[PDB]
C-alpha cells in the first residue's frame, strides 16, 4: 500500500516547508505594503497618492501691457 | 512681514511738462521721432524692473 499510493515523509516535509516560507514572505510583504501606503499618504513625496496641480506650461510670459504685471 | 521702503519727496521732484492733452497730441508725432531714444530706454526698464522705484531716473 505504501509503495503503491503514497510517498515518503521527506516529500511532505519539504513541500510544507517550501508552502511556510511563501506564506512568511506573502504576509511580510502585505504588512510592507501597509506602512509604505501610510506614508506615502501622509507624506505625499512617493509616486502613488500623487493629486493633479495646475501645469506651468499655461502660463503665459509675454508683455501684458503694463509695466508692473 | 517686512515694511515697505519708499522714495523720499525730494527724490520725486522733476521739472515738470504742464502742457495740456491737445498739445501733447498736436505733437505727439514729432515728440515720438524725436525723444524715441530716452521714452524706449524708460520703457524698456519699466518692463524689465517691474517696479516704479528702480527707474526714477
Ligand atoms: C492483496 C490482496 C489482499 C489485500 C487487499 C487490499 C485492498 C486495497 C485495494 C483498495 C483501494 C482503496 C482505494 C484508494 C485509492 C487511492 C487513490 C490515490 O491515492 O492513488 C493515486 C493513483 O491511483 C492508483 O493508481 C490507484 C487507482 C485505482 C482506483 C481504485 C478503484 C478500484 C475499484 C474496483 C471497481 C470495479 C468496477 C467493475 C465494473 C463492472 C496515487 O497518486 P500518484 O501521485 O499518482 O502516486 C503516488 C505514489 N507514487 C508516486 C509512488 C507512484
Amino acid at each position: 500500500i505504501a509503495r503503491t499510493f503514497y510517498d515518503g515523509p521527506e516529500k511532505n516535509y519539504e513541500k510544507t516547508m517550501a508552502i511556510l516560507q511563501i506564506e512568511a514572505e506573502k504576509a511580510e510583504l502585505r504588512l510592507k505594503e501597509l506602512e509604505v501606503r501610510r506614508l506615502m499618504r501622509a507624506r505625499g513625496d512617493g509616486p502613488w497618492y500623487q493629486y493633479p496641480t495646475i501645469d506651468k506650461a499655461l502660463i503665459d510670459h509675454s508683455p501684458k501691457t503694463t509695466p508692473d504685471n | 512681514p517686512g515694511i515697505v521702503e519708499l522714495p523720499t519727496l525730494e527724490d520725486l521732484k522733476v521739472q515738470e511738462v504742464k502742457v495740456s492733452s491737445s498739445v501733447l497730441k498736436a505733437a505727439a508725432h514729432h515728440y515720438g521721432a524725436q525723444c524715441d531714444k530716452p521714452n524706449k530706454e524708460f520703457m524698456l526698464c519699466r518692463w524689465e524692473e517691474k517696479d516704479p522705484r528702480r527707474c526714477l531716473e
